[PDB]
């Protein structure tokens, strides 16, 4: 007679899922909820450009390295791309302290505006001129950092300094400071002229005194003295209070800055690409919204979940025999 | 799957059923070809459609900055920081293989389940008016119109009418 | 559905059935009325009781003291401990809306087995002696008392009290 | 269970049966005893097993070094750190026990599945030529050797076997 | 002929559930497993009261701020709540050494007690009734911290105090103490009168030596000057020796402590509700036993793991249709 | 006429599982994911035997504490046991600094070995005998730290010490120096007989200057003096630069050091037990591959998950029925 069947579809695919009782399973259609493209470039980040320091630390930068490029200014970024091992840091030996806290801090900034807040004229009985080394070279002459100057005695003599700054602006002012460590007595009296020297910075919140710690040490960069630097944060209507009788890396320039929103520092080569996304990797942006992803774990922004896997198919068609 | 349907009697997949997912086959004097239940198809692509939607879109993801800002002497935050980190990756990844797998292993016996419900809505209909080959497949007592078969997929069956003729082929063909 | 029967081949549900979740409706001649499986509606019940106790009971809980302990100079140490509070509200967020749906939806297929189960367990009893209409109800070929009713119900069907009788409204009836 | 073959129909667990998973009891002249269907236990076998190993190999694991490395003014990152184990402990006690409720239902679901499949494939094998009494097992129409039975095992009856010999039988019990 | 039936319950039911495959099921009976509800107080933690800061802050509590009541109430708290911005931190600026390890560790204590130390009548030959000022006011006059005393010079001289204390009770002692930092040379000699100045602190285990930083700093509740307050535990029978010329803010009143355990610090400005609880949150006291909440993060006690949910409604009963 | 059934598996097993509708089910086959046992020995970890202290500390073991154990020339080791309270840790009072980093760095070391980098012949004008203590006795005559040297005015003068030390060996040096905190001005000068002193230590990324803190202490180990040792890393090719004029614990052998990997430190009293695994704890070693166990949280190595759970009982078989 007459005959009906009942049968479902099938198709040419070699699509594979795997179930929790059956491996190697051919599907008709599956889908993949694991996300395993980039675009290879850095991007934006919701429509804010990051800050590419080329080869440059945040110290170099912020200090004025004279082997990092001159100050472009970027009045905000999302994020920093800092290479693997910066290049110019410190190019006089040193530290900046608290460095870690500072750079978490400035990894996103809302607005940041450098301004001068001590011109070179304002140090009438100090020489501000002969502050220079041949470990920060410029034009293959010996200079030092842009943003401080480093004071001199002046007709064999380093009168005590009293100087303030009072914070009119409507903004909290980022101000870094050092002290110079001399290498002998000899040293210091050829420097500074004061055998025994200080220096002290007080705000609303900072009590510091600092002195020279006059000592053997190794060559870096061809120097054994070294180079403490600090900052702070002053907020408005508040003052600095410097006041030393030698050794004092004087701030010459301040930075104007507004933070919203937090970030940290990424370590990448990658190019910047003129693109957006609110997913970023050192390896290249992530377009996606897939739930999980095997690209990078040191992601910025929104991002899949960071799993272990090749593949994560999910069964959508039926199970297809050739 | 569980419902022995597509490894079950139907031991097919018809390669020519190219517009649906569960179908029929029909074979009568007038010619033969595949139809598509598109309502059974309809319930498990959206079916389908909505499980995928929902392990996407249940995820909750939240703005991070994940950097290495933690220098040389400080190696035990450092370490506390890896700790979490491989934690949360163990976890996501051991759930997650484990909720594919999972839930593949219901999509597989979901389609399963369909087959099956739609042989018993085309066998409740016959009944005794057509006969059973056992591989998903019913011999009919009587003809089949186009109109006929139409009706078989539709749910508008008319035993009474062909009831009386189908007795003329069951206990006379002996 | 999986199995086909609260919307498969029951397509209803009886509001004026108020004493259980599965039952059953007879119509004989001396009228007609609800009665519900004690012992199919009790294994449900315990069920979905369990299920909702194994989600609830197996959670591990223990004294935790959460606060904002690091200042500003320790943000970087805030941040990690951001990024903890922030996973494990991913992981529990997600963990806890999949398991509401996958049990859901094992719930609802409880459900349908059920249903299913009690219809091929009067299946079974009965035999050639009703006739399966299509929607869940049987046509009984021969008079159904309300103790022959209730023989249903208890599972103590006399098939050769009625195998004679139902023989007589099958093949006399032409 | 949910398809209803543990504590369906069934109904009865076979201590004498000791030589496998699912199985068949036949009583014909000749004698009485058992024997297993070797295709449905191997994939029961090979589908638990797979679904153990894949619980035990999906784990991703990682090397950790577990101390307690601060000290008594580092109290507060002693203190994060331990929210960090502890959140880790119940995220992972939690998906441990549960994983092991929803899938041992799944498992007995399973055996529960595997058991019917094999009653309905019988089914199938035998037809008109043989009743069902209820309680899983088949009453023959006609003489069944130990021929004809493993014909059934295997899955090969066919019609010319028993055509019209199954309906003598059959209307001679009248 | 007769007609037997299967079907399943139905109700007056309109309360959905979702399922992975379908949305918006309608169903008969649901149980939500989301905690959503508080009683809005702040309660006891398993029968402790918590130690309520109204608003003072921790080291205004413990130094003695005037304006934060003076006698402790509660020799043991569960956890302490303070306000967001506490009033009366410390009266007189400067700063309080390892103030969030202090805070931590006074978060649950078991048993707290003020006791005199060192009275008023062990300084004959310095001024103890001088030492106060308009930063810390009190019934509109200059005051100081309750529990420390400012000595001052007498007779225009400073003898070098030399003084121990031994730890005869047998719990550990917190002791707070800490030095002055003039704000020039004539102010030195007037309040100290000797030029240069040192702290010296003694334990088994503490070794401290101090000495001024004589600076000028902004104003902060109008002074210029900073007291830096220092602590430590003296376990029983150790003892601690004080030694200064100068600069000294000592110890009068120190406090027997025992810990055996721990909590936080939460920052709330609910009021207390005469209630009890074992799960803490700042808005209020959870009474559950569900699997989740979505509350507050900031929990302290046994309490429901925290989730972004609005709903967790598990189906219990059958499809209902109207 | 004949007969065939469908029946399923039952035996004689009492085996109980619990799943997610049903409690205490009994099946036939059943299979525990949950791992239990360990070997109760502390074993080597990946074909690397630990480092075991005995009764020293990490501290008194670097700084060779006479008291303890002789150096026993561990080459490598792959965790450090410590017991819970190490009896010989200082014994001439004082302090580590940054013990934690130290331990934590020294958890895991693939080479180590001991090596002179200043012999007791490079003090020709200092005493280099009489720097003993009773705190630190052996065979009951006052001695000292075996790997540093107390060094004392001779001829009741103590001359300026300028001493350098290139790291000319192709590994990182591990190098401890210390302070002597004197106890009183004329302690100060019958040991080292100039009133004020300092320590001046360079290297290329060192630069500390130290000055004792004369002051008053309660004794420990008979002691009321003190002793603050530090450490740094010397890279090969560079230098330590050391000037002091009193007070200076100086080095005499220092540690040829390399790292490759990373570990902890075990607080346990379980004896070594000459076996290998991947996963140790405290209490014992765990030869497994199941995802979850409940024996210790403190776990090295690569180890199952820790949960709380006494059985993790996966069905395998068929219900049973009796
Ligand atoms: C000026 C100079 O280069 N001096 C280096 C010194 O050179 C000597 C020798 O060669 C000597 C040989 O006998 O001859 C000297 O010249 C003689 C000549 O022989 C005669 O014929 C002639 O008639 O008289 C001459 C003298 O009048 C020649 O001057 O050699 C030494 C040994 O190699 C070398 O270290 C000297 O180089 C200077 O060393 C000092 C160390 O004290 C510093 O590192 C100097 O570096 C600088 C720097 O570039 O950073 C120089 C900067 O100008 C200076 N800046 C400031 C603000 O002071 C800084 C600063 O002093 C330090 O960094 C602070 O610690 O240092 C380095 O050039
Ligand atoms: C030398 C000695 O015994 N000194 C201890 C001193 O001894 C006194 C008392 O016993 C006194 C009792 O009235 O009698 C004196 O003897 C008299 C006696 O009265 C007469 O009967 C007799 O006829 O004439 C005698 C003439 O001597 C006796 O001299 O007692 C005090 C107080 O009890 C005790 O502290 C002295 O012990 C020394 O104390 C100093 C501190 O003052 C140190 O801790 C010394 O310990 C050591 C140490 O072991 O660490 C000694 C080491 O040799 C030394 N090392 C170096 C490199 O200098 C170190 C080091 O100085 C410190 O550690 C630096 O901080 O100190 C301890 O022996
Ligand atoms: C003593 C005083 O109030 N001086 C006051 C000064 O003199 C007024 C004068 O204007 C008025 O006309 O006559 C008055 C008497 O009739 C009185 O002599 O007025 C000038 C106006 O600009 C004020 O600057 C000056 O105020 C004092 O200035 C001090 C030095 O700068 C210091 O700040 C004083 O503050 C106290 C304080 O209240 O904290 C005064 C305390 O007694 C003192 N306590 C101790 C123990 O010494 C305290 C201390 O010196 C510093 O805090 C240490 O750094 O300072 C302030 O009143
Ligand atoms: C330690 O000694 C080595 C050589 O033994 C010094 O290394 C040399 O340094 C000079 C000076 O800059 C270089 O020109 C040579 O190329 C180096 N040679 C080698 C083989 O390294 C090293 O500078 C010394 N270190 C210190 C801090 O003085
Ligand atoms: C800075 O200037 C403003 C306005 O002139 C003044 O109110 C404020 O007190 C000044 N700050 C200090 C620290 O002197
Ligand atoms: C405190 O007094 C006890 C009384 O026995 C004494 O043993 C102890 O040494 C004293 N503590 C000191 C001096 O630090």
């Amino acid at each position: 007679g007459d005959q009906i069947c009942i049968g479902y579809h099938a198709n040419n695919s070699t699509e594979q899922v795997d179930t929790i009782m059956e491996k190697n399973v051919t599907v008709t259609h599956a889908q993949d909820i694991l996300e395993k493209t980039h675009n290879g470039k850095l991007c934006d980040l919701n429509g804010v450009k990051p800050l590419i320091l080329k080869d440059c630390s945040v110290a170099g930068w912020l200090l004025g390295n004279p082997m990092c490029d001159e100050f472009i200014r970027v009045p905000e970024w999302s994020y920093i791309v800092e290479r693997a091992n910066p290049a110019n840091d410190l190019c006089y030996p040193g530290s900046l302290n608290d460095y870690e806290e500072l750079k978490h801090m400035l990894s996103r900034i809302n607005h940041f505006e450098k301004i001068q807040i001590i011109p070179k004229s304002s140090w009438p009985n100090h020489e501000t001129s002969l502050g220079v080394s041949a470990a920060c070279p410029y034009q293959g002459a010996p200079s030092f950092f842009r943003n401080v100057v480093w004071l001199i005695k002046k007709n064999d003599a380093y009168p005590t300094i009293k100087i303030s700054y009072n914070n009119t602006n409507r903004e909290d002012l980022l101000i870094l400071w050092g002290i110079h460590h001399s290498n002998n007595a000899e040293e210091q009296t050829n420097l500074y002229k004061n055998p025994i020297t200080y220096i002290s910075v007080g705000t609303s919140t900072l009590n510091q005194r600092l002195a020279p710690k006059i000592a053997t040490r190794s060559q870096v960069n061809g120097q054994r003295g070294r180079m403490d630097f600090f900052w702070t944060i002053l907020k408005p209507n508040d003052a600095i209070h410097f006041e030393s009788n030698g050794n004092f890396i004087a701030p010459e320039y301040a930075y104007k800055i507004v933070k919203k929103g937090d970030s940290t520092i990424m370590k990448s080569g990658v190019e910047y690409g003129h693109c957006n996304t609110k997913c970023q990797t050192p390896v290249g942006a992530i377009n996606s919204s897939m739930p999980f992803h095997n690209i990078h774990p040191l992601t910025i922004g929104e991002c899949p979940k960071y799993v272990k896997s090749n593949k994560l198919v999910l069964a959508t068609g039926l199970r297809n025999s050739p | 799957g569980l419902f022995g349907a597509i490894a079950g009697f139907i031991e097919g997949g018809w390669q020519g059923m190219v517009d649906g997912w569960y179908g029929y086959h029909h074979s009568n004097e007038q010619g033969s070809g595949y139809a598509a239940d598109k309502e059974s198809t309809q319930k498990a692509i959206d079916g389908v459609t909505n499980k995928v939607n929902s392990i996407i879109d249940k995820m909750n993801t939240q703005f991070e900055a994940v950097g290495r800002e933690f220098n040389n002497l400080e190696r035990r935050i450092e370490n506390l920081n890896k700790k979490m980190e491989d934690g949360f990756l163990d976890v996501w990844t051991y759930n997650a293989e484990l909720l594919v797998l999972m839930e593949n292993e219901r999509t597989l016996d979901f389609h399963d389940s369909n087959v099956k419900n739609l042989y018993d809505k085309v066998r409740l209909q016959l009944r005794d008016n057509a006969k059973e080959l056992g591989n998903g497949c019913f011999e009919f007592y009587h003809k089949c119109d186009n109109e006929c078969m139409e009706s078989v997929r539709n749910g508008t069956y008319d035993y009474p009418q062909y009831s009386e003729e189908a007795r003329l082929k069951r206990e006379e063909i002996s």
